[PDB]
RNA sequence: GAUUAACCCAAGUCAAUAGAAGCCGGCGUAAAGAGUGUUUUAGAUCACCCCCUCCCCAAUAAAGCUAAAACUCACCUGAGUUGUAAAAAACUCCAGUUGACACAAAAUAGACUACGAAAGUGGCUUUAACAUAUCUGAACACACAAUAGCUAAGACCCAAACUGGGAUUAGAUACCCCACUAUGCUUAGCCCUAAACCUCAACAGUUAAAUCAACAAAACUGCUCGCCAGAACACUACGAGCCACAGCUUAAAACUCAAA
RNA sequence: AUAUACCGCCAUCUUCAGCAAACCCUGAUGAAGGCUACAAAGUAAGCGCAAGUACCCACGUAAAGACGUUAGGUCAAGGUGUAGCCC
């Protein structure tokens, strides 16, 4: 890194700075007076202080980027969000007054919930015991759970099973399926739970 | 506190790393005590100024056009 | 009380057959052994089996196992923070008996003297 | 391990001069060049010809003042002048130095068709920078 | 090898052979304290003086006894039990609970350190019983001597050479799993071996001097018996003795090497 | 011909931190060994690391990287010992 260890990461949050002084504790007062003497890295060109910023969608976009082509990756993302919203507006106008109350039309709410429905609770990690590796079911950290949900969704959309279907139409279709606890990405989560439940006998190999 | 290489110049002798720690541990023990003026000029002989450059941003002048 | 060593070893003047055959001289070393790294017990394994039990009866549908999944999640987080604190307290504080490194420094100052000076 | 122009450590009895004591990566950092001309500047010509001349002058002087040179030559070019600065010892009689100066300057002037001058600085012994 | 020069001896030179030249040193690990004790003919001065560990604890022989755990049988119950890094084979009159029930073996005590000549001896009781008022004293005399083994007659839970089956492996005459026999036990006779080593002989004495190659379990003195003298051949051959007949004890040489 | 005679220039450990003259001490003055900071026999020039320097910083990247290891590579860069060829 071209930053020395003395550089601290920037905090990009308008609310954090407009907070009155009276509400601050003696510990939060120390951190604010400390940062006035520290070196701060330049804010990356990715995140800003915008009110439409979504760190989860930004991360999903980078995981779709091929060869640093962010423009194309970002283009596929907004086309998916538009495709999801148009499908929900079409399902909304074609529904009855009672069914309309249960139809979600916010693509950001659908995207977050669809990924949350695909996150696995437990995984298989190799543990060495007696000179052999055993696939031991273990709890996954929050980072790993969220990462696996995104990776499974992107991998499913790149599968060759889809013939000539463009990414925004494929992804929008998979998100709405996962949003309703259906589709192949939900099935992949169930398989990891079934394969972790089969190795239930090896769970005691864990030591944390 | 002055570094070992600076102490090796005030003394004009070669010091070990552990020799330097022992001397610093003994000066710190002298500050915690109720040291007087005579005991304060002595400790300052071994304190070097660690000037901290201000991180305050420099403001550009406000100009006026035609 | 330490067991006796009188007449236990094969020596001149000791008529009886030896009681002990130490493969190392019975002389205190100037150091103690290093504490072995221990393997802890798995945490939340009880909540893990309760969660995987509802899955078997509900066709692995998370919607029906929310309370069991949540319990297994909360336990994992609590077991994570406790694991994070066990290091700061037990490894650094040296609670109870001293650590081998500190205890060996104390033996350095009072070495066993099996010879004359 | 790198070898180029490195006097390797010994038992502490090998005297080395300042130039011999610095490896190639110190050129332009702690030691200068032994020849100065414009041939290697951007947009300049005849670098190949200046190089051959330098190599010859160093061999010529080495064999013309045998056992006298106490250091490498410094070759300087200004216009069409050629200045040769050499550090020599004080073993040969002055008469022989004056003969060799008059002889070498004249011979080199006719060989390379330019006014050549030789500047001699005498030392009682080889200047030692360190003992490797 | 020739040649040049030099060195030694010299009317000799020196190749082969032979002879001269050798026990007061050792024995924990280099060769050597030979499994144990006793005595003889003798030897020693450690025997009179002059003295402090008798009895008891897991010596030995005989007779009797049995707490835990097995085996077997019976009732009830189950449909499997065994095997493990993992399998197969094996059993399925099998397994679990309960009760009855040894010619086998002796948790804890024992962190004790005792007994016996050594080998050995650690469940309980009883009987008999553990030589010598100087010391040393044997491959062979005299009497003993773990385990394995032999002969004969019994017992048999468990273990188990061999053998059979299963598995592994390039092969597996093994290591792993199962089964079962000789054998381990008793009785009566043999056999006489061990890293029978605490590799340190018995008795008497010392802790000062030079403390002492190394390591091991500090270094020595007196006295006696036993034993040793390069390696290998060789726990062998031959002879002799022996209840031993593919055995044990005693035990060489030739050829070979310049080391071990 | 010989890289197994070599100079020259390098690979490699090295994405290392060690190398070492001259001394001193310990082991009965043997081959050998030499530290404990509430310190117990080590002192050490020099070399390397480090520091400095280049590039856009004090960061990073370059460069640097000893003694030795593989008789490592190159007699076909050039030079060269030894041996060989000279219608
Ligand atoms: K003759
Ligand atoms: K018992
Ligand atoms: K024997
Ligand atoms: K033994
Ligand atoms: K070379
Ligand atoms: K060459
Ligand atoms: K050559
Ligand atoms: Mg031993
Ligand atoms: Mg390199
Ligand atoms: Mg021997
Ligand atoms: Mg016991
Ligand atoms: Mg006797
Ligand atoms: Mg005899
Ligand atoms: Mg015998
Ligand atoms: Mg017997
Ligand atoms: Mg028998
Ligand atoms: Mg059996
Ligand atoms: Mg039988
Ligand atoms: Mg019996
Ligand atoms: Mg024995
Ligand atoms: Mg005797
Ligand atoms: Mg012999
Ligand atoms: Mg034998
Ligand atoms: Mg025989
Ligand atoms: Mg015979
Ligand atoms: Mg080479
Ligand atoms: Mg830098
Ligand atoms: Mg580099
Ligand atoms: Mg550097
Ligand atoms: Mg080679």
């Amino acid at each position: 890194s071209r930053y020395s260890p003395e550089f601290k990461d920037p905090l990009i949050d308008k609310e954090y700075y407009r907070k009155p002084v009276e509400e601050l504790t003696e510990e939060e007062k120390y951190v604010r007076e400390l940062k006035k003497t520290q070196l701060i890295k330049a804010a990356p060109a990715g995140k800003t202080s915008s009110v439409f910023e979504d760190p989860v969608i930004s991360k999903f976009t980078n995981m779709m980027m091929i060869g640093g082509n962010k423009v194309l990756a970002r283009s596929l993302m907004i086309q998916t969000l538009e495709a999801v919203k148009r499908k929900q507006f079409e399902k909304y106008h074609a529904a009855s007054a009672e069914e309309q109350a249960t139809i979600e039309r916010n693509p950001y709410t659908i995207f977050h919930q669809a990924l949350k429905n695909c996150e696995p609770m437990i995984g298989l990690v190799p543990i060495l015991k007696g000179g052999r590796f055993y696939q031991v079911p273990v709890p996954l950290p929050d980072r790993r759970r969220r990462f696996l949900a995104m990776k499974w969704m992107i991998t499913e959309c790149r599968d060759k099973k889809h013939q000539r279907t463009l990414m925004p139409e494929k992804l929008s279709h998979k998100l709405l399926e996962a949003f309703h606890n259906q589709g192949p990405v939900i099935k992949r989560k169930h398989d990891l739970h079934k394969m972790a439940e089969a190795n239930r006998a090896l769970a005691h190999y864990r030591w944390w | 506190w002055l570094i070992k290489e600076e102490l090796e110049e005030m003394l004009v002798e070669k010091l070990s790393d552990l020799d330097y720690m022992q001397f610093i541990r003994l000066l710190e023990k002298l500050l915690t005590s109720q040291c007087g003026a005579a005991e304060e000029e002595f400790v300052q002989r071994f304190r070097r100024s660690v000037t901290l450059e201000s991180k305050k941003q420099l403001i550009e002048p406000v100009q006026y056009d035609e | 009380a330490t067991p006796s060593l009188r007449g236990r070893l094969a020596r001149f003047g000791n008529p009886r057959k030896p009681v002990l055959k130490p493969n190392k001289p019975l002389i205190l070393a100037n150091r103690v052994g290093e504490r072995r790294r221990e393997k802890g017990e798995a945490t939340c394994i009880t909540e893990m089996s309760v969660m995987m039990a509802c899955w078997k009866q509900n066709e692995f549908r998370d919607d029906a196992c929310r309370k069991e999944i949540q319990g297994f999640l909360d336990c994992a987080a609590r077991a994570q923070e406790a694991r994070k604190m066990r290091s700061i307290q037990e490894t650094l504080g040296e609670s109870g008996s001293l650590l081998p490194n500190k205890l060996n420094k104390l033996l350095q100052r009072f070495p066993n003297k099996p010879y004359l000076s | 391990k790198n070898r180029a122009a490195r006097v390797r450590v010994s038992k502490g009895d090998k005297p080395v001069t300042y130039e011999e004591a610095h490896a190639p990566h110190y050129i332009a950092h702690r030691k200068g060049w032994l020849s100065l001309h414009t041939g290697n500047l951007d947009g300049e010509d005849h670098a190949a010809e200046r190089t051959v001349e330098d190599v010859f002058l160093r061999k010529f002087m080495w064999g013309t003042f045998p056992g006298c040179l106490a250091d490498q030559l410094v070759l300087k070019r200004r216009g069409n002048q050629l200045e040769i600065c050499a550090v020599v010892l004080r073993q040969l009689s002055p008469h022989k130095y004056y003969f060799l100066v008059g002889y070498s300057e004249t011979l080199l002037s006719y060989f390379y068709k330019c006014p050549v001058r030789l500047h001699l600085q005498t030392v009682p012994s080889k200047v030692v920078y360190k003992y490797l």
